[PDB]
């Protein structure tokens, strides 16, 4: 398989500007005839990836002019030169030169703002849970950017459990904000056996973790 | 003026089977390079099957993820191309994409989704998770609805009471060991809306039920 990578992973920008997302290769998609196999898809959610360029330069009908394709040979570039909204999504280079055929990581279009530290807010388990013999305690960050958090739970001050459900949304409508909760699941037995329950993501923002705490006990 | 359609996917079990058909209606099916795709969810594009036609011999490659596993082929006219997955491995779960090619371009599918457990059609076991040693609370207050061990996919959250414009934010479900966990939540205002109210109200058509659970 040829390692098709691109760069950035993520972009912030803002509706006006302007992308260069990087995708570059294994070896020279310079096929002999018809040659050079490179395709540039986006991909909106819940949709099929549609392409907007194939072999490099070769825009694709419908595809707005304010696309580009660079590139030769181990190296490409394709270019948003003026960012419409419309344009959000995750950007994807394939390569049809060199079987397996290849997708890179994609890149993602995203708004670009401040806006925000997560609101941490904790949450013990509920009786009905705990006489369900099931007991998870559950923490969201509301509301934050740039997207990079890092949640952890802390059991009686030193705990790691491997019981969590950790779930993500990007926004794309108003605050342009992304969102986390985070969910530690025991046994009713684990439950009533500890106290001291905490929640403690370091962020961007940060500089230091962000913890929230409860304990059996009391919080 | 062209169409690539995935015909036929869901649940299967860990195991082996499906077989899967696509149809693309508004080019020469005959003349192309025919071939199935694949992002589990959390999972990226990775390339899965292909086939060519009379001047290649219609050759046939398969990748290694699933090589002498899975299989595609194809019939001309209304010419329907076909992956066979007689082998789940679960892994193996994403939306699996249909798509044509031709020299240079290629057009892809709405793709059919492959979903694979031992899991049975489960109920999810709905909690209410109310601001309760937390500040935000008192100033604002967010209460979230945890709704786990329901399988499969297709449950639907759904707020109320209080009474107001309030920040609802409810996460993709996820796929724990067998069966999808679920939350929703509200910061809604400090006792104001507090004082007045808050159900949370969750259903699955998908077969058991809809349950509600209120906050208080
Ligand atoms: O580029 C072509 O000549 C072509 C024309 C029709 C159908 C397939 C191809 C085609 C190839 C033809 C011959 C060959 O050795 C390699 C080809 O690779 C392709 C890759 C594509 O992504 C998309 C198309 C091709």
């Amino acid at each position: 398989d040829v390692v098709m990578t691109q760069t950035p992973l993520s972009l912030p920008v803002s509706l006006g500007d302007q992308a260069s997302i990087s995708c570059r290769s294994s070896q020279s998609l310079v096929h002999s005839q018809g040659n050079t196999y490179l395709r540039w898809y986006l991909q909106k959610p819940g949709q099929s990836p549609k392409v907007l360029i194939y072999k490099v330069s070769n825009r694709f009908s419908g595809v707005p002019d304010r696309f580009s394709g660079s590139g030769s040979g181990t190296d490409f570039t394709l270019k948003i030169s003026r960012v419409e909204a419309e344009d959000l999504g995750v950007y994807f280079c394939s390569q049809s030169t060199h079987v397996p055929w290849t997708f890179g990581g994609g890149t993602k279009l995203e708004i670009k703002r401040a806006d925000a530290a997560p609101t941490v807010s904790i949450f013990p388990p509920s009786s009905e849970q705990l006489t369900s013999g099931g007991a998870s305690v559950v923490c969201f960050l509301n509301n934050f950017y740039p997207k990079d958090i890092n949640v952890k739970w802390k059991i009686d001050g030193s705990e790691r459990q491997n019981g969590v459900l950790n779930s993500w949304t990007d926004q794309d409508s108003k605050d342009s904000t992304y969102s986390m909760s985070s969910t530690l699941t025991l046994t009713k037995d684990e439950y009533e056996r500890h106290n001291s329950y905490t929640c403690e993501a370091t962020h961007k923002t940060s500089t230091s973790p962000i913890v929230k705490s409860f304990n059996r006990n009391e919080c | 003026e062209v169409k690539l359609d995935e015909t036929g996917g869901g649940l299967v079990q860990p195991g082996r089977p499906m077989k899967l058909s696509c149809v693309a209606s508004g080019f020469t099916f005959s003349d192309y390079w025919m071939n199935w795709v694949r992002q589990s969810p959390e999972k990226g594009l990775e390339w899965v099957a292909q086939i060519r036609n009379k001047p290649y011999n219609y050759e046939t490659y398969y990748s290694d993820s699933v090589k002498g596993r899975f299989t595609i082929s194809r019939d001309d006219s209304k010419s329907s191309v076909y992956l066979q997955m007689n082998n789940l491995r679960v892994e193996d779960m994403g939306i699996y994409y249909c798509t044509g090619s031709y020299y240079g371009m290629d057009y892809w599918g709405q793709g059919t989704s492959v979903t694979v457990s031992s899991a049975k059609t489960t109920a999810p076991s709905v909690y209410p998770l109310a601001p309760v040693c937390g500040d935000t609370t008192g100033s604002s207050v967010t209460l979230g609805c945890l709704v786990k061990g329901y399988f499969p996919e297709p449950v639907t959250l759904t707020w109320n009471s209080g009474s107001l414009s309030s920040g609802v934010h409810t996460f993709p479900a996820v796929l724990q060991s067998d069966l999808y966990t679920l939350s929703s939540s509200v910061t809604v205002t400090s006792s104001t809306w507090p004082s007045q109210s808050i159900t949370c109200n969750v259903a699955h058509p998908a077969s058991s039920t809809k349950v509600d659970k209120k906050i208080e």
